[PDB]
């Protein structure tokens, strides 16, 4: 009934102890070069430090407020190392309803897209009032835009034109 | 038969909340209208009856 | 461990409890890294406590997860614990046969 993106985390002030640019991949190109998901930032380290990361949001919206996010898990400890820096990682997601731990599970998967890592994509909705945390010592994919919406139907598979 | 209609779904069971109300709204539907209908041409049916029996009340005399 | 001697499937119900802080894991249960273990013929699950601060819901930034398991007549439960269980008390014998109303209508 009535749906609003909005920037949550704000690329330019939030992430100041990480690095927000370097979180690029082949599997997601954007002009022919590695981009990334424009809701999402994948966070990797800054110099070679990965500090306790913790973030929180107010739902001061009049509706609930959508919010993804991902956990990534590296193929080899190498490529985890070179990502966070940080060997035993964990995040840390909670609401006053939602409440969860998130373990990367390191291992070498069949090649999808080039990608022998695999990352996961959980969502949750924010009561209005409600507030959101995020913490993290590595592989976070943070959330950078929300949904504010009012729900009230199905699914089309469709080529039928639309007028 | 016995039957308790009512059902209780979480926040991550929608899609089987809104198969248990189409199956409701799908009962309801299929009632309304068969239950309508029935008394429609039932109630045409007695009327005729009851036309009938005077009929062959006054073709007795 | 406990046996379910009565003729009858038992409700068995407990919690687990998450520590906001390590500090608040430590003056509960002393033990830093524990683990509560709860198994039956049927059921069998490790639990982990993850320690984190939580958004505050009635002044608590810890969470309490709440189990439960049916005992069938005859079977036995155990519970295995170092720390973090919040341990059963009372139980329920019963026999199983409906639906649930939520309202305001008298009684009568």
């Amino acid at each position: 009934s009535s749906f609003e993106r909005f920037e949550i985390f704000p690329k330019t002030s939030s992430w100041p102890n990480h690095d927000s640019n370097k979180g690029v991949t082949a599997a997601c190109p954007h002009a022919g070069a590695k981009g990334f998901y424009k809701n999402l930032i994948w966070l990797v380290k800054k110099g070679n430090s990965y500090p306790k990361l913790s973030k929180s949001y107010i739902n001061d919206k009049g509706k609930e407020v959508l919010v993804l996010w991902g956990i990534h898990h590296p193929s080899t400890t190498a490529d985890q190392q070179s990502l966070y820096q940080n060997a035993d990682t964990y995040v840390f997601v909670g609401t006053s309803r939602y409440s969860k731990k998130f373990k990367p599970e390191i291992a070498i998967r069949p090649k999808v897209r080039d990608q022998e890592g695999r990352m996961n994509y959980y969502w949750t909705l924010v009561e209005p009032g409600d507030k959101i945390t995020f913490e993290a010592t590595g592989n976070l994919v943070v959330p950078r835009y929300a949904f504010a919406m009012e729900r009230n139907s199905g699914i089309i598979i469709s080529d039928t034109p639309v007028h | 038969q016995f039957t308790a209609v009512g059902k209780e779904f979480n926040h991550l069971e929608k899609r089987i909340e809104n198969l248990n109300k189409k199956v409701d709204d799908g009962f309801l539907d299929i009632w309304t209208y068969n239950a309508e209908l029935l008394v429609l041409l039932e109630n045409e049916r007695t009327l005729d009856y009851h036309d009938s029996n005077v009929k062959n009340l006054y073709e007795k005399v």
